[PDB]
């Protein structure tokens, strides 16, 4: 998801271009002024998708640093297991 | 760096207000559409926090290149509460490689062939970051001069210091500007 909205954002600036290439364009053609309603549709769509990720990934960290509790605990018993192996390398 | 960076932010808010312009010199749903505008407060914000951010930033490219995760985490902490004791904005949960370096240069640099690891990611991130000054390569193994290599295509050069012949064949590559790896630091 991380990876997702990186490229989400992206298509976000890409978006952004296209709405400048269409300002640049100006309000002459109907169809180009009707176009632009399925452009902010899709736009409102990325945008729900980001915040709706963004929620997602908020209610993790807590899990997250939750869950590495019992990984902590298996590492400092690692680390000592670890000093000891190299004390019998070096006796 | 802050420099750079503020020249950054500087041209992003200059198009994010051209946009608005453009757009106030252009439906009633538009207000869905300036959010845009209404980052302007994230912006200012950002703006507010980019010193204190640059500044750890600085120090993860220079001072934390001798230290491990527990030395790195320590020091993050000793930071964090100095600059607390000078309060000045930044943000709170912040990541370092998430900063500096987007993910097309991570995935190029893994392919090269980088240990999948954290560590080992800031320490490429450092070396390759900055080259106003020449990098010191500090391992055990030598599979970091192949992946510079990978990286740098056709262009390395096996150069050591106990061969006599490094002189002139550095002399033949500084002239056309090759990039030079020279393995004996002792």
């Amino acid at each position: 998801l991380i990876k997702l909205n990186t490229e989400y954002k992206l298509k976000l600036k890409n978006l952004e271009k296209r709405l400048l290439e269409e300002l640049n364009n100006s309000q002459g053609n109907m169809l180009e002024n009707d176009e632009l309603m399925v452009t902010l549709n899709n736009l409102k769509k990325e945008a729900m998708n980001i915040e709706k990720k963004l929620s997602e990934s908020e209610e993790f960290f807590p899990q997250f640093d939750n869950l590495v509790e019992e990984y902590s605990i298996i590492g400092k018993h690692s680390v000592k297991i670890f000093s000891m192996l190299e004390k019998f390398g070096q006796f | 760096l802050v420099t750079a960076k503020y020249q950054d932010l500087q041209e992003n808010q200059r198009f994010v207000n051209v946009g608005l312009e453009k757009l106030n010199e252009s439906k009633s749903l538009t207000f869905e559409k300036e959010r845009w505008l209404n980052t302007t407060k994230q912006f200012s914000k950002t703006s507010q926090e980019l010193i204190g951010n640059c500044i750890i930033s600085s120090i993860y490219e220079t001072y934390f290149g001798h230290l491990n995760e527990r030395e790195r985490a320590d020091m993050l902490v000793i930071l964090k509460r100095l600059l607390g004791k000078f309060a000045v904005k930044y943000d709170v949960n912040y990541r370092f490689i998430d900063y500096l370096v987007t993910l097309d240069e991570k995935m190029k640099w893994l392919e090269c062939g980088l240990d999948k690891n954290d560590y080992f990611l800031e320490n490429m991130s450092i070396v390759m970051n900055s080259q106003d000054a020449v990098p010191f390569l500090l391992d055990p193994s030598s599979h970091m001069i192949t992946v510079i290599s990978n990286y740098y295509g056709n262009k390395t050069v096996l150069l050591s210091f106990l061969e006599e012949g490094f002189v002139k064949r550095l002399e033949n590559a500084i002239r056309f500007g090759s990039v030079v790896i020279i393995q004996d630091g002792e």
